């Protein structure tokens, strides 16, 4: 058939987010509140796209909103946070509940030095809506033409013309 | 017991949950890319 | 055709001729005939995990059911031959010849 | 050899149905039986359906194949076979399974390649994990929406093992 | 690495299994009046050495097999289902966590039975063969009884991980919702392992040489301590740090020691029952009961509105 | 047996026949049969002699080898379809395996070889279960994949049928073994004009039914299993002496009895798809099977009458035996010919 | 109804435990208060992502942040 | 892999005990003893009863097999329905062992 089109890697240098596993949760309500808008575009372009290669930009939005998430985060309440997820990274299934004292210290520093409030239970698996610019996918399945249907039956019953018709029976 | 402490397990379900939720973009987008660089990887060693 | 599939079908062809091909016991058959439902299982079992199908997973639990009942049935019908006549053999279950 | 698993696992898995198909006696039988669910359920947990697999050794030759050995005992009544001092009794069985796996690695021959290497299976073939599924097993949830969806199939296997119970208790009584 | 903490796993098990023969014999010996061994060793601690040494060099019964296969492979699924019973008990870590260690050690112990069939028919007596079928009757019964009162309280656990049922019990030991059938699984456990009041097979497998009977006993024994280990953590869950996991260790090593001196001290205690009598017991009293609870922790946690975690 | 539990067990067989009806999933149907089969076991062994535990065992071993077949039929039909909808299948190597376990199910030859014995082993009313109310479930799953029927491998299942039907029913004096024979070569006869007018499969399969019923009633009635002790029947019971044997009229297939019409219509329908030496030579193996079954007729209501001296104590009792529509079934087996357009209900 | 009871509460006390136990479980969670929340419970776990909405314009109650006051409230899980 | 490492070596000690035991007592040149039961040499009866009692617990076993999926059955949003058919299982396993009762089936082996 068709070639498949695949992006260039100068398509997909993007300054990637160098941080583990417990140093993304340790900071992740925090990341969900404030790195909202970029996340929730692309996550919509991504359910509507269906297709990674129409969704690269907004994904480097994405990574950039997250590096500068990170660097907000370096610059003011590093070694709080620094104290919360080498807690978290203790952990085998890197539980919360071990750790409440780092995370009050943690959410101390940055309430008062950034003004960030941790998200209540219940707000960050909300369904949001999102306002676009991009136009919407008007056929993201590539579906073709589809056949036409049979022809329905319609007008009223009129009676069998004589009968059964079954060689001789005439009704 | 069982009522308060299994009630407290789901409220850190939901919590666990809600850390994942807010990952989750993040590792799509690096998904996306992943895929796609290995794809023109593959592509670019096909045509060689 | 798919790879591992060819071995599994091969496997309950194997036994189906196994099921095919008496020797002496009756026992034996139903050794066969449940060696071909473990490969049912299998191939099911490798199917439904391959294709990520969801609600086809409490599938293979109900083929084991319902052939494991099956199985009981043949083993107390075995019994109550070897009840009649002594051993299970199938050469004692010949009198529908006439 | 070791991304081979799953394949290795089914040559012996046929090797073993070939064994007990052939029939020695409905005891061996059943042995070569047992021996060949426990390889097919190493396939099956080897995509990853753990609850299918351990549902093989629970049930199957947990309960199944324990009621088909207890059957076997009742019936075919015993006899004695050779005994012969240590080499006899266990060197000869030694030597019968080092036959019996040089077997299971003599099949896997040129003309075996020729299947293999031809259309490789491995590269490709558990794409089980490919992507994410999340905090959970699919195959764990839709094993456990037979109780949210699969109601009607309840009620049929429900209605079904009671009726096996029913009917067991009528053909075994004789009367 | 790993293979220095399977080792470490499976040597300890040998030595505990040796050293339960001498608490038996002094548990059996102070109860009854008397004492246990204290001439061999200093207090006995010779005896389980000088009884292995005995058994292995003791001569072989020289059998006429039924099966040379049966007989030699009966042994080796008896000693390697016992030992791996073990991998997945977290204490407070598991050898191997996986996500059904609850479902693997059911389905370990189900396949356990077939020891007891094929040392029964690879011998030529048709008594032996005739103890073995009821001592895989009675296994079969109580195997029953154990997945459900099993099941009643995964139901309480939230999943079948086994390191998940010690965070089930942070506030509470699960025997005090589940009392019933913390008893009515303790007999059954004294049924499975064919253990006094239910050792009918001493009131199958002796027509081995003493050297495979010490086998079979090890193997019977480290099923034991094992469902004592297993009863533990299932009922009477202990605290775990997280930063000191030997507070764990040694709280539940007490504790199935008492387990297992409770397992000695019942059979000192009690009367065997006749076959019938253990099968009207398992059939006609607990079985009912493991309905109806099974039924009361299925639509407890529904009415209570606690529904533990899948994860 | 206890009455509630012969109720549970009939409802148990009804509803498995009823779920492969109306299931439109391939896992369902197989639960269908496994039911049926299940279910239908001890009314075989309602009597508890040798010959049905030996004929239940065939029985099990033949329906359970079919029900892994089916299986593995829906198993291939999920490879290559990755669904389960009953429908047409996806593989000619599932559609063939479905074909191959449908006909080991209805006995359809050279699948043939354990419904006379296993006919023969069991009672006459578990008998008219095994060859009314089994078929209805296979055929029912015939008439729902004919897409994917191959028809050379359906005609050679069915011309093998009717001739070894046919060639069967000459060395029987057992009726229930006869009633076996007539049944193979009627599923041959139905499965002939599956993938032409499947009409005239459900007409012949109705017509088959009622005759089929009405010829096991009549052996009820009279509590006759062989030929020999069927011709003592005008001593004893005379009425009864004409009616079986002008049904057994009928199911031969001979005008202007009802039994003819299946055929004719069949015969009727393959000759518009311009199939003419496959009727011809199918109703010829009919004609052969008229050759034996109007022997039969000759010796009942013909030479060989002679009679014992006990009817003379049978003739001071009347039949208390519940002949549960046989007025209505012996008057649909034969005079229904004249309502040969009624068919078109089945459509 | 009495006499009956006490007679096979005499008789067999394990039945009568276990018919006793079956019946409470059976009619006992058709009657509890919690029973609903037991549904608001497993339906408020997220097990997947909370995919967001195109903003056609008019949709006032789905929120446009985690932190804005519209949306399904958890405070009845916090405070229960 | 490390649970099939485990399993090999829990499968080699057991070899290497079970083997141990049974060539150690033979380095022994004890003595070639000569003529190595209830019943004298008759054949094996069939009891009807441990039959029973072996299809009872496959029966049932297969019940269990039903009742399994209960930890991760209770996580469902339809728990109506779910809670209805766990009670319909365990209440069929419980007419299956009533009937099993009132048909003098666990009788002898009760
Ligand atoms: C629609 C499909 C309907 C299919 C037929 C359903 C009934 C028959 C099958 C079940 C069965 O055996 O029932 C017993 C059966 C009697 O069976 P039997 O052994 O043959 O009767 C012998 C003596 O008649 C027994 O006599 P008795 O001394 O015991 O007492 C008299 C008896 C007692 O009467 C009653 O008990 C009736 C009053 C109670 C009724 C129920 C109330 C609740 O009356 C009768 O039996 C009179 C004959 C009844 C008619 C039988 C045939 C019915 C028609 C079958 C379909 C024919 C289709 C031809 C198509 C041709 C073209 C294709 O029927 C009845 O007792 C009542 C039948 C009612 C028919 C209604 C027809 C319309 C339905 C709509
Ligand atoms: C103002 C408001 C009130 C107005 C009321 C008006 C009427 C007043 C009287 C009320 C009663 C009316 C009765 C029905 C009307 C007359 C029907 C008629 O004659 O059709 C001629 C019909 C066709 O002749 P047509 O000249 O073309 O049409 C004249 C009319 O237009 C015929 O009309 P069509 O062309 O529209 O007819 C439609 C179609 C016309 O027919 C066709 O298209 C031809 C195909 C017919 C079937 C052929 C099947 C051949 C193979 C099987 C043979 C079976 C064996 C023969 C019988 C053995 C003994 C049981 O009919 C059929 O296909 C039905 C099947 C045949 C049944 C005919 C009616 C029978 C009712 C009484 C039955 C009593 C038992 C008699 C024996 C049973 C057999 C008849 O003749 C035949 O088919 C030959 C057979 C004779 C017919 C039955 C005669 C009824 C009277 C019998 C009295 C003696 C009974 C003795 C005791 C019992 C027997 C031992
Ligand atoms: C796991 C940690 C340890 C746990 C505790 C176990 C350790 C203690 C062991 C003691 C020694 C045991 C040695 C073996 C003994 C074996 C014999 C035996 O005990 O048989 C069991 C006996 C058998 O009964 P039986 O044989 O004595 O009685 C005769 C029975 N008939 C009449 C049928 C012949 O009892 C049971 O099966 C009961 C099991 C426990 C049930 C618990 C019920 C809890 C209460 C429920 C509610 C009650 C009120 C009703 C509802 C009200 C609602 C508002
Ligand atoms: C002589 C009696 C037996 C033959 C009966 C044939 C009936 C008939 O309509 O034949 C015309 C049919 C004509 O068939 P047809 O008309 O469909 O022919 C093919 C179509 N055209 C006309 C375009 C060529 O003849 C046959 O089919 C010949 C074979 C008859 C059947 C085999 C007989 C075997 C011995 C008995
Ligand atoms: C896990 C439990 C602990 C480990 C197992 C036991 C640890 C000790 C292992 C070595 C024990 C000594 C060897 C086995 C016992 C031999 C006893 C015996 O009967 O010896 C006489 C036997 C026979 O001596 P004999 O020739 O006088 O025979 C007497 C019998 N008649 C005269 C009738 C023929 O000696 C041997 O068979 C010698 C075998 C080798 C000796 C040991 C070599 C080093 C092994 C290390
Ligand atoms: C005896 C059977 C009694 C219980 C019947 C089912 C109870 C129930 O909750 O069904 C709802 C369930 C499901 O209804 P639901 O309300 O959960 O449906 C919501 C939709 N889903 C499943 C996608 C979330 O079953 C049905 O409605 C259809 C299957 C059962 C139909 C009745 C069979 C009776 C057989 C008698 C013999
Ligand atoms: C996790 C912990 C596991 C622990 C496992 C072991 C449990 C037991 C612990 C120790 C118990 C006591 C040990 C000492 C036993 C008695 C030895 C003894 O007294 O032997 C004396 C005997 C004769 O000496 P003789 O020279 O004749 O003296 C005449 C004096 N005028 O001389 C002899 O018999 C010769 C010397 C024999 C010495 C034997 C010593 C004990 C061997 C134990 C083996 C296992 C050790 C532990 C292994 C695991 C831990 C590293
Ligand atoms: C006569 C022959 C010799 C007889 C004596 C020796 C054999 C009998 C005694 C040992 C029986 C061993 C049974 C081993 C399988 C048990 C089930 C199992 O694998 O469970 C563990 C785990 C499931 O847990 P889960 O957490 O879901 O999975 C990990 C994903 N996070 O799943 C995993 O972790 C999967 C790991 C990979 C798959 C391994 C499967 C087992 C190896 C193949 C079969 C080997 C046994 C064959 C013989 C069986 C008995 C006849
Ligand atoms: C597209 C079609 C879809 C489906 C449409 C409907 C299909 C109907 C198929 C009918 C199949 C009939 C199967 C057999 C009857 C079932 C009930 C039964 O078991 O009857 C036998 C019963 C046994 O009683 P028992 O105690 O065993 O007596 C022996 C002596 N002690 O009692 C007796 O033995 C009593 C003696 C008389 C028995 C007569 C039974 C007649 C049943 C058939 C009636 C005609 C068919 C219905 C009309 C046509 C439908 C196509
Ligand atoms: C509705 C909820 C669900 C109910 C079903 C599920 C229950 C869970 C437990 C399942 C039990 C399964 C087996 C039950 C069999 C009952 C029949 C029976 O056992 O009858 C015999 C028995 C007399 O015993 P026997 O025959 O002598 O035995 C030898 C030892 N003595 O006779 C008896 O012991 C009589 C037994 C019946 C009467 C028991 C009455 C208890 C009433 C408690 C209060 C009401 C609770 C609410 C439920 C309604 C109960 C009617």
């Amino acid at each position: 058939p068709g070639i498949v089109e695949l992006p260039s890697l100068e398509d997909l240098k993007v300054q990637e987010v160098k941080v583990s596993s417990s140093v993304l949760k340790a900071a992740a309500h925090h990341y969900g509140a404030q790195c909202d808008k970029p996340n929730k575009e692309f996550m919509l372009c991504r359910w509507e796209e269906k297709d990674p290669r129409r969704c690269l930009e907004e994904g480097k939005l994405v990574n950039q909103c997250a590096l500068e998430f990170f660097r907000q985060i370096k610059r003011h309440c590093a070694e709080p946070f620094t104290e919360y997820w080498t807690c978290i990274d203790y952990s085998g299934l890197q539980l919360f509940r071990r750790c409440r004292k780092e995370q009050a210290q943690f959410d101390k520093c940055v309430l008062d030095k950034l003004g960030w409030v941790r998200p209540d239970l219940g707000e960050l698996s909300k369904v949001t809506k999102v306002k676009t610019d991009r136009p919407l996918p008007e056929n993201p399945y590539h579906s073709r033409a589809r056949p036409e249907p049979n022809p329905e039956v319609e007008g009223d019953l009129k009676p069998a013309r004589h009968g059964s018709r079954l060689f001789f029976w005439t009704m | 017991s069982m009522m308060r402490w299994n009630r407290e397990r789901r409220r850190l379900q939901i919590e666990d949950f809600e850390a994942r939720i807010a990952l989750m973009p993040l590792l799509q987008a690096e998904k996306d890319r992943r895929v796609l660089q290995m794809l023109r990887e593959n592509l670019e060693e096909e045509a060689t | 055709m798919s790879l591992v599939y060819m071995n599994i079908m091969m496997a309950f062809t194997v036994s189906l001729t196994g099921l095919l091909m008496y020797r002496s016991h009756l026992m034996s058959s139903l050794l066969c005939l449940e060696g071909m439902m473990l490969s049912l299982f299998i191939l099911a079992t490798l199917m439904i995990l391959n294709s990520h199908f969801t609600l086809a997973s409490m599938m293979p639990i109900i083929l084991l059911v319902f052939a494991a009942c099956e199985a009981a049935l043949g083993l107390s019908l075995l019994v109550m031959v070897s009840n009649t006549y002594g051993t299970d053999y199938v050469q004692n279950l010949n009198l529908l010849q006439c | 050899m070791m991304t081979y698993i799953v394949f290795i696992l089914s040559i012996i898995f046929v090797m073993g149905f070939v064994g007990f198909s052939s029939k020695p006696s409905p005891i061996y039988g059943g042995l070569g039986l047992i021996v060949s669910g426990g390889v097919g359920c190493g396939i099956v947990l080897n995509f990853g359906g753990s609850f299918l697999g351990l549902m093989v050794f629970l049930i199957y030759l947990g309960g199944m194949m324990v009621v088909f050995g207890y059957t076997t005992a009742m019936a075919t009544e015993q006899y004695p076979e050779v005994w012969v001092s240590n080499k006899v009794v266990l060197g000869t069985f030694i030597t019968g399974l080092l036959m019996e796996f040089l077997m299971v690695y003599y099949v896997l021959k040129d003309k075996e390649v020729e299947i293999v290497f031809k259309f490789n299976g491995m590269g490709d073939w558990v794409i089980y994990d490919t992507g994410d599924s999340g905090f959970f097993s699919e195959e764990a949830m839709g094993i456990a929406a037979l109780y949210s969806y699969g109601t009607w199939l309840v009620i049929v296997t429900g209605w079904s093992l009671l009726i096996g119970v029913v009917v067991i208790m009528e053909i075994t009584r004789g009367n | 690495m790993f293979m220095i903490n399977v080792l470490t796993l499976i040597i300890p098990i040998l030595l505990a299994v040796a050293f339960l023969t001498l608490v038996e014999r002094k548990v059996l010996g102070y109860m009854q009046f008397r004492k246990g061994p204290n001439v061999v060793g200093p207090y006995g601690l010779l005896q389980p050495i000088a009884d292995a040494i005995k058994l292995f060099i003791k001569e072989p019964l020289r059998p006429a097999t039924s099966s040379i296969s049966m007989f030699i492979l009966a042994p080796i699924l008896a000693l390697t289902l016992a030992l791996t019973m073990w991998i997945p008990l977290p204490m407070p870590y598991p050898l191997i966590n996986m996500n059904l260690g609850v479902l693997f050690m059911l389905a370990m112990s189900s396949l356990a039975v077939y020891s007891i069939l094929w040392s029964g028919w690879a011998s030529n007596s048709k008594y032996a063969l005739i103890g073995a079928l009821r001592a895989v009757a009675q296994t079969i019964s109580y195997e029953v009884t154990l997945a459900i009162i099993l099941l009643s309280v995964l139901l309480m656990n939230g999943s079948f991980t086994l390191s998940t049922l010690i965070i089930t019990q942070e506030q509470v030991w699960l025997i005090f919702p589940a009392w019933p059938l913390a008893m009515m699984w303790f007999i059954s456990t004294l049924a499975e392992t064919n253990r006094a009041p239910f050792d009918l097979t001493e009131g199958f497998n002796v027509e081995y040489a003493a050297g495979p009977f010490a086998l079979f006993f090890m193997a019977e024994y480290a099923n034991i301590i094992m469902m004592n280990i297993f009863t533990t953590t299932l009922f009477l869950g202990a605290f775990h740090n997280p930063y000191m996991p030997e507070l764990y260790t040694i709280n539940f090593t007490i504790k199935s020691l008492l387990l297992s001196i409770t397992f000695l001290w019942i059979r000192a205690s009690y009367p065997r029952f006749r076959y019938d009598q253990l099968m009207h017991l398992l059939w006609k009293n607990f079985l009912p009961l493991t309905l109806a609870l099974c039924m009361w922790h299925v639509s407890l946690p529904i009415l209570l509105s606690s529904i533990p975690p899948q994860t | 047996m206890n009455p509630i539990i012969l109720i549970i067990i009939l409802m148990t067989v009804m509803l498995g026949t009823i779920i492969v009806m109306i299931s439109t999933h391939w896992l369902l149907i197989w639960i269908g049969f496994e039911m049926n089969m299940l279910a239908i076991i001890p009314i075989m062994m309602k009597k508890h002699n040798p010959r049905a535990t030996e004929a239940s065992t065939k029985y099990f071993l033949t329906q359970s080898t079919a029900s892994m077949l089916l299986m593995m039929a829906i198993i291939i039909n999920l490879m290559f379809s990755g669904q389960w909808t009953v429908m047409k299948l996806f593989n000619p190597m599932a559609s063939m395996l479905m074909t191959m376990a449908l006909a080991m199910k209805l006995g359809m030859a050279p699948f043939h070889f354990w419904v006379p014995e296993v006919t023969q082993g069991i009672p006459l009313s578990s008998g008219l279960i095994l060859l009314t109310w089994q078929k209805l479930a296979p055929m029912s799953v015939l008439y729902q994949i004919l897409p994917s029927i191959n028809l050379d491998l359906i005609l050679t299942l069915s011309i093998l049928s009717i001739t070894i039907g046919g060639w069967g029913g000459l060395n029987q004096t057992q009726l229930r073994k006869i009633m076996a024979y007539s049944s193979i070569a009627h599923m041959g006869w139905m499965t002939a004009v599956l993938l032409y007018n499947p009409t005239m499969t459900l007409l012949n399969l109705i017509i088959y039914i009622i005759m089929t019923s009405t010829m096991f009633t009549l052996f009820m009635a009279n509590s006759t299993t062989t030929t020999l002790s069927l011709s003592h029947t005008w001593n004893k019971a005379p009425i009864m002496t004409i009616l079986v044997l002008i049904t057994l009229l009928s199911m031969g297939g001979l005008p202007p009895l009802s039994g003819f019409m299946p055929k004719w219509m069949i015969i009727q329908e393959m000759t518009k798809n311009d199939s003419i030496i496959l009727p011809t030579l199918m109703a010829i193996t009919a004609l052969l099977n008229l050759y034996f079954y109007m022997r039969l007729t000759y010796s009942t209501a013909l030479t060989m009458f002679p009679s014992t001296n006990n009817m003379k104590m049978k003739w001071q009792f009347p039949t208390t035996k519940r002949m549960t529509l046989l007025p209505t079934m012996t008057v649909l087996s034969t005079m229904l010919l004249p309502l040969t357009p009624i068919l078109s209900i089945l459509e | 109804v009495a006499a009956f009871l006490k007679n096979v509460w005499a008789k067999e006390p394990v039945l009568v435990a276990s018919f006793a136990i079956a019946g409470l479980a059976v009619i006992l969670p058709t009657l509890s208060p919690y029973t609903k929340y037991s549904l608001m419970i497993n339906r408020a776990t997220p097990y997947n992502y909370p995919v967001p909405l195109r903003d056609d314009g008019n949709m006032p109650d789905v929120p446009s942040h985690p932190q804005d006051p519209q949306g399904p409230s958890l405070e009845w899980l916090k405070r229960l | 892999m490390n649970l099939m490492i485990t399993l090999l070596t829990n499968f080699t000690l057991a070899t290497l005990l079970v083997t141990i035991a049974f060539w150690l007592p033979q380095l022994n040149v004890y003595s070639e003893k000569t003529s190595p039961d209830p019943m004298g040499s008759a054949r094996l009866p069939f009891s009807m009863k441990f039959f029973l009692v072996a299809i009872t617990f496959l029966l049932f076993d297969l019940e269990i097999a039903l009742l399994l999926p209960l930890p991760w059955a209770s996580q469902t949003t339809n728990l109506n329905t779910m809670l209805t058919m766990a009670l319909l299982l365990i209440f069929l396993l419980a007419v299956s062992l009533a009937y099993e009762w009132t048909q003098k089936g666990l009788e002898w082996t009760e």
